């Protein structure tokens, strides 16, 4: 019945050579997948060092992002810092500041965790409608990686901090300085200054040679190219936490600290960038789901657009405040779908639809956007992003 | 203790530790008037930011907006927006003009934020602005914030119970971001980034 | 004290921009880090295509390899298999042969591991003595990634395995083939046909778009390129497993079938390539532990050659027949030292001394060696690679 | 069952499984004799593997070593250590020669299979392998080998009790890899890819 001759006739690489073992010290991926990528949208700002790009999470699997595609947010450019130009100052309420070179950094006590970084903005663009198309750019300003580095409370503890000192500020190297402030029983559970992710040294625009880590809580807070911790009495309401990182309400005040990443999730295929081909049968729905206020506890899929739903299986493990995989295997028939996914996590917390969120918010939130996405799957196997009412 | 580090030097701490809190803890020694301020912003700042700090072409406004906060599309600046002066000082010392940061001295940046309150409709065209009389000013906005109460108003609302079966939800199709079309797009007019099509011959 | 000018003085990248956002859609690593890559030893082998390089364990942390860096073995060369020129065979005692195109396997239910991949051959040049400087030299034919793909039971059963298959064979697209046979039982367990690792698609060096996943067995076995899986009532006895990766023993007789990797652990640092160079005072010991045969239960850390040990702490978790990661922080006092780590894992075993596997196996097994590694730290922090008797 | 993936066609089976099993499952109806096999080889072998399949330079040898597998530096070779004729076959019809694979016949590979043993001294110089006899050969080293029992030998051993205080072993150097000095090193002599010294300038 008409053999194939991808089989039938012997192909080069079956008998020719491939490359050497001398050929690629440090590989990228094959030429194939040039489309895993980030992508940058130019009309979200003004200048693209102050500015975002995407992780592409509609082609990715699993839970660790590849740290050459994983997202960046710069306010003034990735800079170049090497470890000998390196310095790390703590002062204020301390009993002796300290300057600390990269090298002394290294001889610290150890420490990893695994969790996402999820851009505060992550969304955003959504809280008024269907914007963009493709979960890339609707779901993707974050990343997950395996981070190594030294806990804040013992860099601290070297400088002695002053009952007094209720406040951490921490800026970067970088023109931009993104300081913010945090409270001293968050910079003593679980703050990290990361040196390795994904088992190598941070990449250049994900702050080499060091960042904070800040599991649960928005990305600006994660300060990349950290250069001092300033322990101070009270926040110092900085830039970064005050015109920004703020959260304008329906009544015009603003909500201001809003730290933690609330549970989300998303559908990663099928969505706008990856359209069922394959004709009917079946189907694997894969997606991402993540929470600052711990581990993951279960993922709800709809095909109906929230009139019914199905709990899918965690892939692996729901670590807490990482990124936890999911997976729905159905027969798809060929109709439309509203697919959709809910998580919740450990405090008991149910993702919230978009209406929910604007029901108490309105729509000037900017931030904080963890509403339930809608795929309108058609016909054809092509996907839309859509809200439904 | 591991012995790890070395003191910071006075010179150090003074070069990098240049934060002003809300209540001027970090302020140093210095005045500037608006009319030095408006020559400074006129040579630094205006060539993004406008003779009259109103913003050009699509680069952040930093006056005007005042009562727009319950509008359809709010304009947040410093004077309708921003709760303290301080934040100003802070950030306009430390990370402005945008590409040249850390160019202004203490006096420069008192004036250009004496500058920057007239223009925002906040002082008068002959104010001093001084490390003595800073804290003397209350913005606009200054009572417009409040921290994170999800706890309060999200939480105990979305822990409830989710419906399973037979959900009485709405499921007409409202918003298509296909309507916007502005996504980056690869050749065929297709979202970027999207799955090769494996029917089709490989690049 | 003198200021330093790092700190008093404002540095470029404190005020001039970093590099934009849309400047690396697929970033590498910043250029200080340009040691952190794959070395390859030109004596080890006859061709460059049939030979083997090292991933640079000695400078990476945690335990995921990043890809770009993790080594390959190949016994033709890396070769080149588009996703649209891939098929997938099962044949031989099934009820129905079948062909899949890459597009059918992404429609199966998937799963995960995370899984470290060591070739038989790690540390094989050190059976007779000490040879190479380095851990990337002597324990760096060794990876560990996140991997998602579908179990081979699932492929099995829409072929329909036969009452009389009891062995699987699995051969490559590949000129070399690297035929290997499986007992069904393995097979049946968690053997996965991976298409991602790290979150995206395998490297072309690493089988790009489908490798098999073996956990704790011997990397040979992980087929890449992976083109058909053949079930017969026999192992096939290939090459693979006749002339190489069998185990010749004191009397002239040779082991075969040896499958599983036994318990093993390095310390990554202090080592060879990376010097103490910061002078007495605190000092971290890092390193890898690992095995075949399930779950790292605790790693002990020797400084005087084996007379006394101190048990070492993981740093993060200890997975399944996968890479961990552990530490001991002592304070040096600039003694000379030798420096061991000895691996236990959930069955009780023990890592053994390179001592203790010559008195039962002799110098020429080739394999399998598992011994522990002994790093001489001499007075001036300079570390070499030795024996000890 | 899913319902994915097609019917294999006969013709798709015969071309990818040319798997020999030390039975003979595999074989195809062909023969070889030694003469051919020695023309084949010359023209498509033996400027890696030597006239007399005994290596040239540091390519495999593929006959001598017969009695080695006990002395310090064994020769393992088709002859003194493989099991099974089975493997020859199958190993050189679908991956050699080394670069051009998967160019030789069924009667190719008989005649170079005959040639093999012919050069290993185990049959003589107008020998004929065929499908119907090639499970008569049966190879020196067919009884050599035993399937892992590290779990009797080894595992029991290995998880006694391990000694943690005053270790009553040996810690006099004996040997040192800096002696042989033959991995690759960076410019100034140290390991390739030894980590940079922080105090020194970084790199351009
Ligand atoms: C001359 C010294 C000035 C001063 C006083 C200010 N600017 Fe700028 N500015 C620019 C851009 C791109 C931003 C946004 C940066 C980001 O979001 O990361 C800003 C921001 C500001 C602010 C904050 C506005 C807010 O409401 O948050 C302020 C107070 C400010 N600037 C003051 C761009 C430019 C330039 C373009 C090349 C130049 C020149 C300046 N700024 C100069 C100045
Ligand atoms: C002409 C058809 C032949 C035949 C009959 C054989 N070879 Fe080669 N060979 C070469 C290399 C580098 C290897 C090692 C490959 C690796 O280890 O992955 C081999 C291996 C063999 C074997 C196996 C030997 C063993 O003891 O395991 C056999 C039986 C064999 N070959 C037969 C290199 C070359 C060449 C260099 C360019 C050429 C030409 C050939 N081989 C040709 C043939
Ligand atoms: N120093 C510094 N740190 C920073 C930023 C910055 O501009 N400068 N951007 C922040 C923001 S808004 C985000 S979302 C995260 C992004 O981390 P990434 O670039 O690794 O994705 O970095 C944060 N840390
Ligand atoms: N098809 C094929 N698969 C192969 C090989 C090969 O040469 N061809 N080499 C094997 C060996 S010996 C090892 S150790 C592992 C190495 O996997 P890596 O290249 O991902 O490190 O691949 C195995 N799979
Ligand atoms: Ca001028
Ligand atoms: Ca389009
Ligand atoms: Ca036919
Ligand atoms: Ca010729
Ligand atoms: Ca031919
Ligand atoms: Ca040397
Ligand atoms: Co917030
Ligand atoms: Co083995």
């Amino acid at each position: 019945g008409t053999p194939d001759p991808l089989i039938t006739e012997i192909q080069p690489w079956a008998s020719e050579f491939g490359e050497a073992v001398d050929a690629h010290p440090y590989g990228l991926p094959i030429h194939f997948e040039s489309h895993v990528k980030r992508q940058y949208v130019e009309w979200l700002t003004e200048s693209p060092v102050s500015s975002i790009n995407f992780t592409p999470i509609h082609a990715l699997e699993g839970t660790i992002t590849p740290q050459g595609c994983a997202f960046e947010r710069h306010h003034s450019g990735a800079i170049e810092l090497s470890k000998q130009d390196y310095r790390l100052m703590i002062n204020g309420l301390v009993e002796k500041p300290l300057v600390f070179t990269f090298e002394d950094l290294l001889r610290f006590p150890r420490t990893t965790t695994t969790a996402f970084c999820e851009c505060a903005a992550n969304g955003g663009m959504e809280w008024g409608g269907a914007q963009l198309e493709g979960c890339q750019y609707t779901q993707g300003m974050i990343h997950n990686m395996e981070y190594v580095g030294v806990p804040l409370s013992v860099l601290l503890a070297e400088a002695g901090v002053k009952p007094e000192g209720k406040w951490l500020y921490a800026e970067g190297a970088d023109a931009s300085s993104n300081g913010r402030s945090f409270p001293m029983e968050k910079v003593m559970d679980d703050v990290m200054l990361a040196f390795f992710a994904n088992g190598e040294a941070l990449r250049k625009e994900h702050g080499y040679p060091a960042r904070l880590v800040v599991p649960g809580w928005e990305g600006n807070m994660w300060v990349k190219w950290v250069r001092r911790l300033g322990i101070y009495d009270k926040a110092v309401e900085s830039r970064e936490e005050t015109s920004k990182y703020t959260d304008l309400m329906p009544d015009g005040r603003a909500r201001k600290w809003t730290w933690v990443m609330d549970a989300k999730s998303v559908i990663t295929s099928p969505s706008p960038q990856v359209p069922i081909r394959h004709g009917k049968g079946p189907l694997v729905i894969s997606g991402l789901a993540w929470s600052g206020n711990g581990r993951i506890t279960r993922v709800d899929v709809s095909l109906d657009g929230g009139k019914n739903w199905t709990t899918a299986r965690i892939t692996g493990q729901a670590l807490p405040k990482a990124l936890t995989r999911f997976h729905l295997d159905i027969d798809w028939d060929g109709s439309e779908m509203l697919l959709q996914s809910r998580a919740v996590d450990e405090t008991g917390y149910v993702q919230p639809t978009k209406d929910a969120l604007r029901a108490i918010r309105g729509r000037n939130n900017v931030y904080h956007n963890n509403g339930i996405q809608t795929w309108w799957v058609k016909a054809d196997g092509e996907v839309e992003n859509v809200e439904i009412a | 203790k591991l012995g790890l580090g070395r003191e910071a030097l006075p010179e150090e701490i003074s070069a990098w530790d240049t934060a002003v809190l809300p209540d001027g803890q970090g302020l140093r020694p210095g005045s500037g008037d608006v009319a030095t301020g408006d020559a400074l912003f006129a040579d630094n700042c205006a060539s993004c930011h406008g003779d009259f700090a109103e913003g050009l072409d699509s680069w952040p406004v930093l006056a005007g907006g005042d009562g727009s906060l319950t509008d359809p599309r709010p304009v947040k600046t410093i004077g309708s927006y921003w709760p303290y002066l301080s934040t100003v000082y802070d950030y306009v010392h430390r990370s402005m003009p945008f590409g040249s940061a850390q160019t202004l001295s203490v006096d420069d940046t008192y004036a250009i934020t004496a500058f920057l309150l007239y223009s925002n409709g906040l002082v008068e065209d002959d104010f001093v602005l001084t490390h003595e009389n800073f804290t003397q000013v209350v913005l606009p906005n200054a009572e417009g914030f409040y921290p994170d109460d999800r706890d309060q108003t999200e939480y105990p609302l979305f822990s409830k119970e989710p419906c399973m079966t037979d959900c009485a939800v709405g499921v007409e199709i409202t918003k298509r971001a296909v309507d916007l079309n502005v996504t980056p797009e690869d050749p065929d007019g297709r979202p970027a980034g999207s799955m090769p099509d494996l029917g089709a011959a490989a690049a």
